RNA sequence: UUGUUUUCACUUUCUCCCCGCACUAAUGUGGGGAAAACUGGCUUUAUUUCUUCAAUUAUUUUUUUUGCUGAGGA
RNA sequence: UUGGAUAAGGUGCCUAAAUAUUCGCUCAUGAGAUCCCAUAAAAGGUGUUGGUUCAUAUGAACUAGCCCUGAAAAUGGAUGGCGCUAAAGCGGA
């Protein structure tokens, strides 16, 4: 009492107008208010518009409630349970190695880099403009003599 | 605010909006330009715009039509008068302030290639509920005395041929470029093949 | 190239205001890319005023003005700043140097 | 308020359909319609390997939760429409004057004199893929067929509505065109 | 602190029994008005 | 914790009496808890309420014991229904409303929210009564009913709301609200 | 004439069964039933920097960046 | 006179300051936007939001918020204008 080839096929070229869904346990980034800025995990839902969250020790933040248009969904998700809480949060998230997922796509990429980039130094930035240079001359030859 | 200009494209934007943001730009000295007026959107029913803008054709002063407030009927010139009315073009500052802007409908031939700019605090979808009448600004001209769309919609059609023929050479060029510089990326020494790997440069 | 800068450019809008009320003691300047209070007061710092002038003055043609940034004014990082002179309303959207230095 | 409400189209035997963000194309034995849905806050889902489609509607007032059941109707007399004919069939009516009814121009355009003596034309054009003729059986019978349930029907009601007199009273002067039977060829 | 902790728990506890017994005091009070 | 997202709603806590006379030796001692801003606005609540139900008001008598209730836990999720009386512009009713959130003190504001925007009844115009915590199983209007599903799931059409660091006057192309 | 005591009804699931057997918004699902107990809750020991020590009030303590003024002359 | 911090009042532009947050309502083919202050009623509405009372997720009867009708005057006309619908309207925090 199955559904085989036919069932994995056409789920996946059915592909959901809607992914990224708040069903609990997925991964957020808040973008406004003080916390706006640092990873969160939402834990359960308590109304449409208001929401817990909650990230993992790891990120640093608390168990508060915060108003979802604050939220920004992300791709990844975990498994939690509904009745979860910060211990096997933290035990689950470390275990999945979510984090790991995320700064590995484009925008965890963009994120780091950023982060590493405005932290960097003068000494950093004029090493990255002398680098940027020299590989300047080298593309200008490059195309000199592909013509 | 701190360009030689600005060049604003007018797709699906509001107008009361889109005509703050820009009166605040003109009045602190920065010059811009708007674009594709025709497609200037605004939020109500078309036949609730057609009525208001009925009366105000309605109104007329009586005693010499020749000093008659200006109905006008291009778009270009509905968006510039409503700024000037919203900016305070009596004074000498304020005049300076409304000829610092121009605008012309559809395309013209100076600032197709120039950047355009989307100002996010005016565009329909982020500033209007999915589920409530808007308009479009164009068929309101039409029926208050235009005339001179289709003409304007042609004239689209034909520059978008040449857009279209520009970006795929531009791509050409840009994904040619691309792989020069990932190809030159190892003739560097080890120290700036990391420095540029960090930054991601 | 060649003539460095190491200062921002600034905007300067009219005085103190408030409605139908003038208060020519203070100027209010808009700087190139802050956008917050809260990074506002980041500056307090020097500001010079350059403009030209027809003819010459003391031997060159251009003739500045000094001041200081006192406080950040309202919440989207606009600027008080007092200076030895009262600006000419002249200056209205002209650009305006903030010196890294002091 | 509700948060989720969704409805389910059975998609019938010899159908062929195509949906592309709320543009809808369908092709069949007889015919092609095409319909937009883009004045609609829906999210449309069509699994053709097991027929039907689904479809939902989020966060919704009952005002916008009305509209489910008019897209899902809409698009079951499509169906119907592109595997069977829509068919309108008319009575014309005659006191003492016979209505003089005309078909020329390949199955468009029919004209209407006699209708009261008047001696002047009556004509009303016909909608693309409407196709208006008279049945073989009854001589004040008029078959009209097409694909599209608003085609055929705005084709009748012009019919009907192109032949009304003035200043006359209608509760005693029934002559007139009306509308006698809906059918699926 | 901890015999403070159950002192209060008490007291807190008693608190929302009495406003409980209110409630149903109420509520019997309403059926019986009902009729 | 952000002062802009918490609100200034505290639950306390109130116990008086009148002043021993000579006509009525001992009087009945009071207590009741309401909810207020501060605790200035609590006795000065309780005593009005007072002074509506019983005989008595402030200089005939005063306070014994004023605390605050605090909730047991902060991050769970329970429902509760409360019992109103307010007067229209030309008539006075009693309601019993549901709400679903952490804490009373988060249910209390936002049935003063939904007051304002649904009947514009203004502040001093309510009384609240008989708030208490219900069961899933008798909740009675299913805009809560549904919430309690056995899993819940929904998309994130709200709008993006980036900060005032962001929220720049110009931009390269046209966003998307579709997002996700 | 209030306090005192009692009954049942209360949660997690990526557990399983029966009916629809693919019916879902759903990588699953509606309804009828089984399951312990990782989830969660409670009572113990040692620790708090692996992680919080919150929020508010009373009593104290500093700090980071800087604007304006310099009266008088014992 | 020189600085600081406020009152009433405002924070889309004019116009110095929030397209600030957050919670609900409102589609107006003559919407609405501060007391004095520059008019609107009796009666209605199967518009929509929330309630109460009854009857076996349905029928009725009520109830109050917004909105629509009622709603007509002469130089062309005014929430101050522009305009404003995920408000820059309404009632709060």
């Amino acid at each position: 009492v199955e559904l085989t080839e036919e069932e994995k096929l056409y789920i996946s070229k059915k592909n959901l107008l809607f992914k990224r869904f708040v069903e609990p346990g997925r991964l957020c980034l808040i973008e406004y208010g003080p916390y706006a800025g640092k990873l969160c995990f939402i834990v359960d839902i308590v109304t449409i518009t208001r929401v817990i969250v909650d990230g993992a020790f790891i990120t640093g933040v608390p168990r508060m409630v915060i108003p979802l248009k604050r939220l920004k969904l992300l791709k990844e998700r975990i498994k939690i349970n509904k009745n979860c809480k910060s211990g096997f949060l933290r035990k689950t998230v470390n275990s999945t190695k979510v984090l790991e997922e995320f700064n590995n796509s484009k925008l965890g990429k963009k994120m780091i880099i950023k982060k590493k980039r405005d932290e960097a130094t003068d000494f950093e930035r004029f090493q990255v403009y002398f680098a940027k240079r020299e590989l300047k001359k080298k593309m200008t030859t490059i195309k000199n003599k592909k013509n | 605010m701190y360009k030689k200009e600005y060049v604003i494209d007018c797709k699906g934007h509001l107008l009361g909006r889109l005509a703050s943001l820009i009166a605040k730009e003109l009045l602190n000295g920065q010059r811009i330009v708007a674009v594709r007026c025709e497609d200037i959107n605004i939020s109500g029913s078309l036949y609730r715009n057609k009525l208001k803008y009925q009366e105000f054709l309605r109104l007329r002063t009586n005693t010499n039509p020749k000093k008659g407030p200006l109905h006008l009927r291009e778009p270009s010139k509905i968006l510039w008068r409503c700024v000037r009315g919203m900016l305070p073009h009596k004074t000498y500052k304020g005049q300076l302030a409304l000829k610092k802007l121009k605008v012309c409908v559809g395309m013209p031939y100076p600032y197709d290639k120039k950047k355009k700019y989307v100002l996010p605090s005016a565009l329909r979808a982020f500033r209007l509920k999915k589920h409530r009448r808007y308009c479009r600004l164009g068929t309101l001209s039409s029926r208050v005395g235009w005339n001179y769309d289709t003409l304007v919609k042609k004239n689209e059609v034909l520059r978008k041929q040449v857009s279209k023929a520009y970006y795929k050479k531009k791509v050409n060029n840009l994904n040619e470029k691309k792989e020069i510089k990932t190809e030159a990326l190892n003739l560097i020494n080890p120290e700036q093949r990391q420095v540029l790997e960090n930054f991601g440069y | 190239l060649q003539a460095v800068r190491l200062y921002e450019k600034g905007v300067i809008l009219g005085y103190k205001r408030s409605q139908r009320n003038q208060d020519p003691n203070f100027t209010l300047i808009s700087i190139k890319n802050v956008n917050t209070k809260k990074h506002a007061q980041f500056y307090v710092k020097r500001v010079a005023y350059v403009y030209r002038t027809t003819k010459h003055h003391d031997g060159v043609k251009i003739k500045c003005i000094w001041g200081k940034v006192c406080r950040t004014h309202g919440n989207s990082g606009v600027i008080r700043a007092k200076f030895k002179t009262h600006i000419p309303p002249k200056a209205f959207g002209d650009r305006v140097r903030i010196l890294m230095y002091p | 308020k509700t948060i989720v409400s969704t409805q389910k189209v059975l998609i019938p035997e010899g159908v062929k359909v195509a949906i592309n963000a709320r543009k809808v194309t369908v092709s069949g034995k007889y015919g092609t319609l095409r319909r937009s849905f883009r004045h609609l806050p829906i999210d449309i889902r069509l699994n053709k390997l097991k027929k039907y489609i689904k479809v939902v509607m989020w966060f919704g007032v009952p005002d916008s939760l009305a509209c489910i059941r008019t897209v899902c109707t809409h698009l079951k007399n499509m169906f119907t429409g592109v595997t069977k004919k829509f068919l309108y069939k008319m009575r014309l009516v005659h006191a003492h004057f016979p209505i003089n009814s005309n078909i020329v121009d390949n199955n468009t355009r029919i004209e209407i004199r006699n209708y009261l003596g008047e001696k002047s034309v009556r004509f009303v054009k016909a909608l693309p893929g409407v196709v208006i003729e008279k049945s073989p059986n009854v001589k004040d019978e008029i078959y009209v067929s097409g694909a599209d349930i608003e085609n055929v029907s705005l084709t009748a009601a012009l019919i009907h509505q192109s032949v009304l007199c003035r200043n006359k009273d209608i509760r005693k002067f029934l002559d007139g065109i009306y509308v006698s039977e809906v059918t699926t060829v | 602190k901890q015999i403070q902790k159950k002192e209060l728990q008490k007291i807190n506890h008693d608190y929302y029994k009495g406003v409980a017994k209110a409630v149903k005091k109420k509520k019997k009070r309403e059926e019986k008005k009902a009729k | 914790i952000d002062n802009s997202l918490n609100t200034n709603i505290h639950q306390y806590h109130i116990v008086g009496r009148a002043i021993p006379t000579a006509k009525d030796k001992n009087p009945n001692v009071y207590r009741m808890c309401i909810f207020a801003k501060n605790d200035t606005n609590a006795k000065s609540r309780f005593w009005y309420f007072m002074k509506k139900i019983n005989k008595l008001k402030k200089s005939n008598g005063e306070l014994l014991a004023c605390e605050q209730i605090k909730e047991r836990f902060p991050l769970r999720v329970k429902n509760y229904g409360v019992l109103l009386r307010y007067d229209s512009r030309t008539g006075t009713h009693n309601m019993y409303k549901e709400f679903r959130d952490t804490t009373k003190e988060g249910a209390i504001a936002q049935l003063y929210s939904e007051m304002a925007g649904r009947h514009r009844a203004r502040a001093s115009s309510i009384n609240i009564i008989r708030i208490s915590e219900i069961s899933s199983s008798l909740v009675r209007r299913p805009h809560i009913k549904q919430l309690l599903k056995r899993r819940l799931r929904f998309p994130a059409l709200h709008l993006p709301t980036l900060q005032k660091e962001y929220r720049k006057k110009f931009a390269s192309k046209r966003p998307s609200t579709y997002r996700m």
